[PDB]
RNA sequence: GUCUACGGCCAUACCACCCUGAACGCGCCCGAUCUCGUCUGAUCUCGGAAGCUAAGCAGGGUCGGGCCUGGUUAGUACUUGGAUGGGAGACCGCCUGGGAAUACCGGGUGCUGUAGGCUU
RNA sequence: GACAGAAACCUCCCGUGGAGCAGAAGGGCAAAAGCUCGCUUGAUCUUGAUUUUCAGUACGAAUACAGACCGUGAAAGCGGG
RNA sequence: GGGGCCGAAACGAUCUCAACCUAUUCUCAAACUUUAAAUGGGUAAGAAGCCCGGCUCGCUGGUGUGGAGCCGGGCGUGGAA
């Protein structure tokens, strides 16, 4: 037949990976590349801006390295935007700008530094990176952490990252992965991007498709239609958004609920019940063999 | 009820032209190709050299495309034209793949021309279910269940169900 | 002769243990050193970058030089009938903290702080450690069974 | 054109097997370990008789190939053709060395294979004789026959396992009895409970 | 005219005649080897203690 | 009770198969105008929200394999130091201290940190 | 799965490395140290310290830095064969 | 795959002999190994140690952060044989 490969000799000499990465959530070469600090740094804290993309929001943290885990400082979520003012669309290149900025500002209220480095209080799209002024403490410095995903020009990780450098948090990077730099001729005009952080886009295609087809553009767009965000306010509503933000960035915790301490799942069996459990099941073969 | 998430579709079809020899005929089985799907087809290499067989190493030698979709399901039918939808019961994989090839090109309905030729093609089509992109995505990669793969037998049945094909024995 | 080949017979030594091979662990890196610390010695082979020789593995030493991957420290290394302290920098992955130390600290900051209490009090106590003395005399008590005698086994060829 | 077996008797030098590095050796004397009627059940072949070595020496293949010889010859005759098994459990993995002269000297003396031994412990078996029960003076007359052709002292002892098992006689009929015990042919196989009780059920009906 | 290659015999008796003595220690270490770049800050520290001399007597 | 993002220790966490998943979530899923990338919008990138627990995922189960930890094996094997001990030798016994590993038989089958939800 | 086959090419599944990494062997390695692409010349200039053989001499080889000038990547970083 | 038989043939069937696969079983390895001793090799068992306060830094820094070096003071039951 076939000799089977998976068998005692092969379970008893397999080594697993971690647990991380058996899931598939992280990539320790990049991992150990990132966090690790500087020996002679000394215990000095090195902040990664972790940037997440998921199906439905946007999740931003900072964060810095401890032996028994990661210390999260500040966090910011796309599903709080309509708080500020955001009512669709929590998974563009504008919720992600947005998201950006909420968390730079929320940083720098916490630490106290919120009226030295206001940023790019208007936004303009081109290349900015906040210095740091001299008798005022130091601008925040963080690195970008984008995991596992592809880092191609025109990334909402990127979108984030010009969100939290208008925000005021010096990191390092450059204008080639932003929307609106073309490949072939390597230049970048502000233009474009200033337009990809509006969501002019999004505007664009709206207006495209709802002069072809109707059907399609209900099917496409529709809470877009039960939210009556039309293709003319983005731009207000997303300026709107950000002076918002840029003005109250506090967060505020949901108050803890009291529990009524009702069980989901299923307990685990104990060794009394199984054994007689086998013991039911060899008795019920035996009667039915006797019959 | 069946649930709506396990309807079986073809995920891909694959054809391709393995000619042998590299240039002028793999250039125009290339163009073969080409005209029965609508897009650029793709050149395969030698892993070895067979003297019986008179290629060497890193010599292109085949042709072949994949198509999704609409296009799969349209060069899916009209091959199934090709061969009456008769399958003999072998040409089943044990996973639910399957394919066949036929012997000259014309009877697909494109039009010959005396500077092409005539070639042979292998379809062989691989069948889905709504799902199969984790086995295979980035971010985080998993299997798919026993449930939910896809067995020789009902294969065979969704075959006979939708395309009313005759399976022979044999 | 042998050659005086820089990992010859390090065979066993480098290697890795059984179903620990692999990418290395992030609290190795983790972990910080400042210069006066006490440290175990112990070469690694997933990482040729750094590594110590053959001699000062299973050593300890004495931190003195902190770089950006590495350590300085000092070792005693004996040669024909000479002891010689000398200094090897080795990157972080082979490098452990010892506890001898960290038992020593622990129990001379438990002095300290049962010196400087129980003075006022005035009582004595005793801070040295005696080493395990003789047992002293006690009672064995036979509740009821008597011991329950023991005899040597007849020989039976089991082999 | 052999040495003496007083030359390569004790066991001096490590073990030295046939492998990747010792290469060129001559085949060993001895190929067939099993004989007599090896194809017959656990349950007719109830009496185990050893020969048990008392010093730590080694032994030749040949002397090995001269005792199975004069054993099946002498079972043979006695207990008929097919009444008995025999079992030889050594089998020679040490190959020795010559340094054959004829004038150079003892300048490069590593010599090359000339043959195999077996290197034997003290209690350790060399032969077993498996056979019905009522051939207990056959056997042992056997092996003591058998005894002549090795160095060194030999010891014969009945053993208490039911045939070439390592179950006693007194209790095995009981566990294939229970169906603790399954017959496959020359040994015996053992079921825990440990399993899933699937093969428990296919057991039982 | 062959003669004996290696040995080591009598020479932990050698060794032990003398004593196998420990490296000698002192308090202060020499400041070779270490970083540069702290080397170089720690003499500017050590250079402009001085001005920091009345705040400290005070 | 439980999940998400980032993790620490890296199988008590793995593997095979079966069962159950309230709410939020995580996903499958719907499309290609824009950014982007392919022979192929399958992957990657982007724009969404009709449907779905089918799968991934979480929990549970198997007289489950594996793994972790005990008993036995066993004071056995081996070993520090000693004898004007035995023995033709091979090797072996004792004194002084130390002391294993299979097979076989049990038990267990992830804990945990930071931040943020759900259980109105 | 047409020719097609023991062995050409295509597709799915299993696959802890049972492959490969110039050569001898040993070690090491799986979103890599392997394979394929893109850009490049850290195989460059300079002063010291240290390890290996060792007499703690030399050479060769190697290791941590430091100062320039660069490469690469979005970046953390990585690189003076 | 082979020796055949009924079979024009028939994975239709018969025995087979084989190779294959699955559980077992006898014996091994200086250049094999999951385990794994005894004897053995480092280090520590304080006054150069602990505990307070204050200055310098061109290094490191969200933060007189970190680290290093200096000053001044307090602790003797000399912290196993
Ligand atoms: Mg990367
Ligand atoms: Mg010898
Ligand atoms: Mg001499
Ligand atoms: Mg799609
Ligand atoms: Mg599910
Ligand atoms: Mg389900
Ligand atoms: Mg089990
Ligand atoms: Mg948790
Ligand atoms: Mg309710
Ligand atoms: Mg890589
Ligand atoms: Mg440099």
């Amino acid at each position: 037949f076939v000799k089977v490969v998976k068998n005692k000799a092969y379970f008893k000499r397999y080594q697993v990976k971690f647990r991380r990465r058996r899931e598939g959530k992280t990539d320790y070469y990049a991992r150990k590349r990132l966090v690790i600090q500087d020996k002679n740094k000394y215990n000095t804290p090195k902040y990664r801006m972790i940037v997440r993309v998921t199906n439905r929001d946007i999740i931003c943290q900072i964060a810095y390295a401890r032996i028994e885990g990661d210390m999260i400082v500040c966090a910011a979520y796309a599903h709080e935007l309509p708080k500020y003012g955001v009512k669709v669309g929590l998974t563009n290149y504008a919720a992600a700008y947005c998201t950006g900025l909420l968390l730079a500002r929320r940083l720098l209220n916490r630490f106290g530094m919120d009226k030295i480095y206001e940023g790019q209080v208007e936004v303009t799209g081109d290349e900015y990176n906040v210095e740091s002024i001299d008798g005022q403490p130091g601008a925040f410095t963080c690195y970008l952490d984008a995991g596992l995903a592809r880092t191609t020009t025109g990334n909402k990780v990127f979108g984030a990252l010009k969100g939290a450098v208008d925000g005021g948090l010096s990191i390092p990077h450059s204008t080639k992965r932003f929307p609106g730099y073309d490949s072939e001729s390597k230049e970048f005009n502000a233009e474009v991007h200033r337009k990809h952080i509006m969501g002019q886009n999004v505007a664009d295609y709206m207006r495209y498709l709802m002069e072809e087809d109707e059907d399609a553009y209900k099917k496409q767009f529709s809470q877009y239609i039960k939210n009556n965000v039309t293709p003319d306010m983005m731009e207000e509503m997303y300026k709107k958004a950000h002076a918002a933000i840029r003005e109250n960035p506090v967060y505020e915790k949901k108050p803890k609920r009291e529990v009524k301490k009702k069980r989901w799942n299923r307990p685990k069996m104990s060794l009394a019940q199984k054994k007689d459990r086998v013991a039911q099941k060899k008795a019920s073969f035996l009667r039915a063999q006797e019959r | 009820k069946e649930n709506p998430m396990r309807e079986l579709r073809i995920r891909k079809l694959c054809l391709n032209i393995c000619v042998g020899e590299s240039g002028d005929r793999l250039t125009r089985a290339a163009k073969v190709l080409e005209q029965l799907t609508g897009q650029t087809p793709v050149f395969s290499k030698a892993r070895y050299t067979v003297r019986s067989f008179g290629i060497r190493r890193n010599e292109k030698i085949a042709v072949h495309c994949t198509v999704r979709g609409a296009k799969a399901e349209e060069i899916l039918e009209k091959g199934l034209k090709v061969r009456e939808y008769e399958l003999r019961k072998n040409n089943f994989s044990d996973t639910g793949n399957f394919g066949f090839g036929i012997q000259e090109h014309i009877d697909l309905g494109i039009k010959y021309d005396p500077s092409i030729g005539i070639y042979g093609l292998d379809f062989y089509v691989v069948l889905g279910r709504p799902g199969f992109s984790i086995a295979d995505k980035k971010r985080r990669t998993g299997c798919i269940g026993a449930k939910h793969r896809i067995s020789k037998e009902e294969a065979m049945r969704w075959f006979q169900q939708k395309y009313d094909g005759i399976i022979l024995p044999g | 002769t042998n050659t005086k080949g820089k990992r010859r017979g390090t065979r066993y030594m480098f290697s890795r243990p059984f179903r620990k091979h692999g990418v290395v662990p992030l609290a190795t890196y983790m972990r910080i050193y400042k210069k006066g610390d006490i440290v175990d010695i112990k070469g690694m082979g997933t990482v040729q970058k750094g590594m110590p020789h053959k001699c000062y593995h299973g050593k300890t030493g004495r931190v003195y030089n902190v770089t950006q991957h590495a350590v300085g420290i000092v070792v005693n290394k004996q040669v024909k009938g000479k002891i010689l302290a000398k200094r090897i920098n080795v990157r972080i992955e082979h490098i452990k903290h010892s506890k001898s130390r960290d038992s020593f600290l622990k129990r001379v900051k438990e002095n300290d702080q049962k010196k400087k209490e129980a003075k006022e009090k005035g009582t004595w106590v005793q801070l040295k450690r005696q080493p395990a003395p003789p047992r002293e005399a006690h009672f064995v008590r036979t509740n009821g069974k008597e011991p329950e005698l023991l005899e040597p086994i007849p020989y039976e060829f089991m082999a | 054109g052999r040495r003496p077996a007083r030359c390569y008797r004790y066991c001096k030098n490590k073990p030295y097997p046939k492998s990747r590095f010792c290469r060129g050796v001559p085949d060993a004397k001895i190929r067939i370990f099993d004989l007599g009627r090896k194809k017959a059940k656990v349950d007719e072949f109830p009496l185990c008789g050893h020969m048990v070595s008392d010093e730590y020496e080694q032994l030749s293949s040949e002397a090995l190939e001269a005792a199975r010889i004069c054993a099946n010859k002498y079972m043979v005759k006695s207990c008929g053709k097919d009444g008995f098994h025999i079992r030889v459990r050594l089998h020679p993995f040490h190959v020795i060395r010559i340094n054959k002269m004829l004038q150079t000297g003892m300048r490069g003396a590593f010599g090359k294979p000339q043959g195999t031994v077996a290197r034997v412990h003290i209690g350790q078996v060399i032969m077993s004789i498996r056979t019905k029960l009522q051939n207990k003076e056959h056997v042992v007359e056997a092996l003591r026959r058998a005894k002549f052709k090795f160095p060194g002292r030999q010891k014969i002892h009945i053993s208490k396992k039911w045939g070439f098992t390592k179950f006693n006689a007194d209790e095995f009929e009981d566990m294939v009895a229970e169906k603790r015990l399954i017959p496959d042919g020359c040994g015996v196989k053992y079921i825990p409970n440990r399993g899933p009780l699937d093969k428990w059920r296919a057991l039982h009906s | 005219a062959k003669s004996k290659n290696h040995t080591t015999h009598n020479q932990s008796r050698k060794w032990h005649r003398n004593g196998i003595k420990k490296p000698r220690s002192q308090r202060y270490e020499s400041l070779k080897g270490v970083d540069p770049k702290f080397l170089r800050n720690m003499r500017f520290a050590k250079k402009h203690n001085k001005k920091g001399l009345k705040k400290m007597q005070a």
